[PDB]
C-alpha cells in the first residue's frame, strides 16, 4: 500500500522528541532538586535579613512577592512534564482531522495514515494507467501521459499538505523545547517582549496545525474518494476523469496555500 | 409478609438423551424468519429467501450472505437443483440489548446448530418491494451460527 | 422596565423552543 | 429468619429423551450436577466456544455466560483477559473478531474432559488470519440449579468450570 | 397456623415421548398478506 | 452527465452545516433562556443596589447603559438564526451567478 | 488533448477554489458573528468587532 506520511511523521516525531523534548526534560530534571533547595534556603535567608536589618514590608509585600515567585517557578517547572504536551499535540492532530468536520465514523485513524490511503488511491489509478500503456506497445504512451498527470496531481497535493503539517510539528517542537528560556523572560521588564514574541509564534503554529489538520483531512479524503471511483473502463470518459482529478488537486493546493497567511494574520490580530 | 402463602416452583430441565442439550421446561419472529430463510435452500424459492435475507441484513451481513453463493463452492452450484436444505427453529431466547440466541436444526434432501444474532431495527423502509417483506425494519448487524462438534 | 425585558425574554424563549436502509448485493435468484 | 429469602432450591426434573422417564432434585448439587457424556460435552463446548471467541457485538452475553459457567477462581482468570493495555477489548475491540468452533470433546474421568477445537481471526479490512488449533483441559462440576431468572435461563444445570487451560496443538 | 401448612398443592407434569417436550393499527394488513400467499399457494413439501 | 461541482458543494455545505452552523445554534439556544433570565435579574438587582449604594445617575446613566447592553445582547443572540444566514449565503451565490 | 485538459482544468480550478474560499470564510465569520457583535459592549474589545 501507499504509506508515506505515516513514516515521515513518525521520523519527524522521533527526531523532535529525542532532541527538543528529551533535552528539555533531562535538563529540567537535573536542576529541579537543586533549584528547589536553593530557592527554599534563599527564601529563609532573605526573610531573616529583612526581619533583621534590611528594608522590609513584613507581611504584605514579602509574602505576596514570595507567592508570585513561587507560582511562576512552579508553573515553569511543570514543563518537566514535557511528554504529556508532546503527546497532546501528536494526538490533537488526528482527533481533529478524523471526524470533526468529515462527519464519518472513525476507527481511530490519524493524519499520515489518511494521507497515505488517499495518495495510494491516486497512485493505484496511475499504476493502472501505466499498465494500460504497457498493453498497447505503441499507441500506449497516451496512457503513460495519463498516469504521469495522475501521479503528479496526487503527489503534489499530498506533498504540500504533508509538508505544512511537518513544518507545524517541527516548529511546535522547537518552541516547546525553548519554552523555559522565554518563560523565565517574564522576570525582567526588558525581556518581556521575548515572551510576547514566543507566545505569538506558538499561537501562529498552533493555528496552522489546526487549520491544516482539518482542511487537509477533508480535502484529501474527498480527493481519495474521487480517485477511488476512477476507472479506465468503456463507460467513463477519460477526459472527464483526468480533468476532475486535476481540478480537485489544484482547488485543494490553492485553498491550502491561503491557509498559512490566515494563520499568521490571526496570530498577529490577537494582540499578545 | 415473609410467608406470603404464595410459593414458586422451578422450571424442570429437559435433557435430550441424543444431544445432551438441556432445555428449561416480536423479535423472536424476526430472528426465526431470518435464520430459516438465510440457512435454508431451495432452487425454486431461494430468490425470495435470498432477497429477504438481504432485506433483513446490515450491508456487512448482506455481503457475508451474498458470498455464500459465490465461487465454485457456491450454494447455487453445490446444491443447485440436485439437493435442498430444510431449516426449522426450535427456540429463540433474547439475551440483552440487540442480541438473541437461536436454537435450530437443518437437514439435506435430494444436524443441530445455534445462531447468535446481533440486531437492530431501521424503521419502516420506503419502497413497496421492501415494506411488504420487512415493514418493521428488522436488521441483522452481526451473525455467527456454529454447528455441534462431531455428531453435535 | 421588567415589562419590556420580559417581553424580550419571552420572544427569545419562543425562538429557543422553536429551534436506516438495507444493503446492495448481487441478485438473490440466479438461473438454475 | 422467616423472610422469603432463599426459596426452594431450583429442582431439575431430568427427562430422558428415549424413555420419557422423569428424574428429581438430588445430591448432584453437592456433586457433579452435570451428568452424562452427551450433556457434559455440550457444556464443555459452549464454555470453550464462548470463552475463547470474541465479537464486540455479542461478547457481553458470552462474557456473562462464561462467568456463569465458571468457579470464582476461573471467573477472575477470564475477567483479567479484558484488563490492561493488552485487553481483548482493546486489542480486538471493534477492529478484529475471533471465531471459535469445537471439533471433538472426550471426557476422561471424574470432573475432567479434553476439548479439541480451532480458532481464527477476522477483521474490518475483510481479511482472515490462518486458523490455529488448540486443546483445552477442563476441570468441572455442577452446582445445581441457580436461583435467579438471569442465570437459570443461561445455565439451569449449574455447569461450573473449576480449572481451565488451553494450549496450542 | 404455620405448623399445619396448606395441603401440598397438587403437582403434575406431562412429558411428550416424541418431542421430549415437558409441560406443567398496521398489524392486520401484514398478517393478511402473509396468510393470502400461504393460502392460495401449494407445495407438497411446504 | 458531468456532475462534479454540485456534489462537492453539497458535501461541503453539509460539513459546514453540521460542524460550524448547528454547533453554534445548539450553544446559543442552550444559553438564551438562562442568560436572558440572568441578565434581567442582574438588571433589577443592580438598579436597586445603585439606588441604595454606589453613586449612579438613574435617569441617564443606568437607563442608557442598560439600553446599550440590551441592544448588543439582543443582536448577538439573534445570531441564533444561523440557518437563515447560511441559506442567505447559499441563495446569494446562484442568484447572482 | 493534455494541453486542452490542463488549460481548462487549471482555469476552472482556480476560479472555483477561490469561490470555495469565499464561501467557507463567510460561513465561518457568520458563525462566529455573535461573539463579535457582543464585543461592542465593552470599549477595549471594540477592535475585535
Amino acid at each position: 500500500a501507499f504509506e508515506l506520511f505515516t513514516p515521515l511523521f513518525n521520523k519527524i516525531d522521533q527526531t523532535t522528541a529525542t532532541y527538543v523534548t528529551d533535552i528539555s526534560s533531562r535538563a529540567i530534571a537535573a536542576i529541579t532538586p537543586v533549584v528547589s533547595v536553593g530557592l527554599t534556603l534563599g527564601f529563609i535567608t532573605y526573610g531573616w535579613l529583612i526581619i533583621r536589618g534590611a528594608v522590609e514590608m513584613p507581611v504584605a509585600e514579602f509574602l505576596n512577592r514570595c507567592l508570585r515567585i513561587g507560582i511562576i517557578v512552579s508553573i515553569a517547572l511543570a514543563g518537566g512534564l514535557y511528554q504529556g504536551e508532546i503527546a497532546n499535540a501528536i494526538t490533537t492532530v488526528p482527533d481533529e482531522l478524523a471526524s470533526a468536520l468529515l462527519g464519518n465514523p472513525t476507527q481511530g485513524a490519524s493524519a499520515a495514515a489518511l494521507v497515505d490511503q488517499s495518495a495510494q488511491q491516486g497512485f493505484d489509478r496511475a499504476s493502472e494507467a501505466f499498465e494500460e500503456a504497457g498493453f498497447f506497445s505503441s499507441d500506449g504512451l497516451l496512457y503513460g501521459l495519463f498516469g504521469i498527470i495522475i501521479l503528479l496531481a496526487t503527489g503534489l497535493l499530498a506533498a504540500i499538505g504533508g509538508a505544512f503539517l511537518l513544518l507545524a510539528k517541527i516548529a511546535l517542537a522547537l518552541l516547546a523545547g525553548l519554552g523555559p528560556l522565554f518563560i523565565l523572560a517574564l522576570i525582567w521588564q526588558p525581556t518581556h517582549r521575548f515572551f510576547d514574541q514566543w507566545a505569538q509564534q506558538v499561537l501562529n503554529y498552533g493555528l496552522l496545525i489546526v487549520l491544516f489538520a482539518a482542511v487537509f483531512g477533508l480535502l484529501m479524503q474527498i480527493f481519495g474518494s474521487y480517485m477511488a471511483d476512477l476507472r479506465f473502463d468503456g463507460a467513463q470518459n477519460v477526459a472527464y476523469a483526468i480533468g476532475g482529478s486535476v481540478i480537485l488537486s489544484i482547488v485543494s493546493i490553492v485553498l491550502l496555500m491561503q491557509l498559512p497567511s490566515i494563520a499568521s494574520g490571526l496570530a498577529g490580530g490577537i494582540g499578545l | 409478609v415473609g410467608f406470603s402463602q404464595p410459593a414458586p416452583a422451578p422450571l424442570v430441565l429437559r435433557v435430550d438423551n441424543a444431544t445432551g442439550a438441556v432445555d428449561v421446561v416480536v423479535d423472536t419472529y424476526w430472528l426465526n424468519q431470518y435464520v430459516l430463510n438465510r440457512e435454508a435452500y431451495d432452487y425454486n424459492t431461494i430468490q425470495m429467501n435470498y432477497d429477504t435475507t438481504a432485506l433483513l441484513s446490515a450491508p456487512a451481513v448482506q455481503q457475508d450472505y451474498y458470498k455464500l453463493f459465490d465461487g465454485s463452492n457456491a450454494r447455487d452450484r453445490v446444491l443447485g437443483n440436485k439437493a435442498r436444505i430444510t431449516v426449522r427453529v426450535r427456540s429463540i431466547q433474547p439475551n440483552g440489548r440487540g442480541q438473541a440466541t437461536v436454537r435450530f436444526t437443518t437437514q439435506q434432501h435430494n444436524q443441530h446448530q445455534i445462531a447468535t444474532i446481533g440486531y437492530t431495527y431501521i424503521g419502516a423502509p420506503m419502497r413497496s418491494s421492501d415494506r411488504l417483506l420487512n415493514p418493521l425494519g428488522f436488521q441483522v448487524t452481526s451473525y455467527r451460527a456454529d454447528p455441534e462438534i462431531l455428531n453435535n | 422596565l421588567l415589562c419590556v425585558i420580559a417581553v424580550v425574554l419571552v420572544t427569545l424563549s419562543y425562538k429557543a423552543y422553536k429551534v436506516q436502509v438495507i444493503p446492495g448485493y448481487t441478485p438473490r435468484p440466479i438461473r438454475p | 429468619v422467616g423472610f422469603s429469602q432463599p426459596a426452594p432450591a431450583p429442582l431439575v426434573l431430568r427427562v430422558d429423551n428415549a424413555t420419557g422417564a422423569v428424574d428429581v432434585v438430588t445430591t448432584l448439587r453437592e456433586h457433579e450436577s452435570s451428568y452424562g457424556e452427551v450433556v457434559d460435552t455440550y457444556w464443555l463446548n459452549q464454555y470453550v466456544l464462548n470463552r475463547e471467541a470474541y465479537d464486540y457485538n455479542t461478547i457481553q452475553m458470552n462474557y456473562d455466560t462464561t462467568a456463569l459457567l465458571s468457579a470464582p477462581a476461573v471467573q477472575q482468570d477470564y475477567y483479567k483477559l479484558f484488563d490492561g493495555s493488552n485487553a481483548r477489548d482493546r486489542v480486538l475491540g471493534n477492529k478484529a473478531r475471533i471465531t471459535v468452533r469445537v471439533r471433538s470433546i472426550q471426557p476422561n474421568g471424574r470432573g475432567q474432559a479434553t476439548v479439541r477445537f480451532t480458532t481464527q481471526q477476522h477483521n474490518s479490512n475483510g481479511t482472515v488470519e490462518a486458523p490455529q488449533h488448540q486443546i483445552a483441559t477442563i476441570g468441572y462440576t455442577y452446582i445445581g440449579a441457580p436461583m435467579r431468572s438471569s442465570d437459570r435461563l443461561l445455565n439451569p444445570l449449574g455447569f461450573q468450570v473449576t480449572s481451565y487451560r488451553a494450549d496450542p496443538e
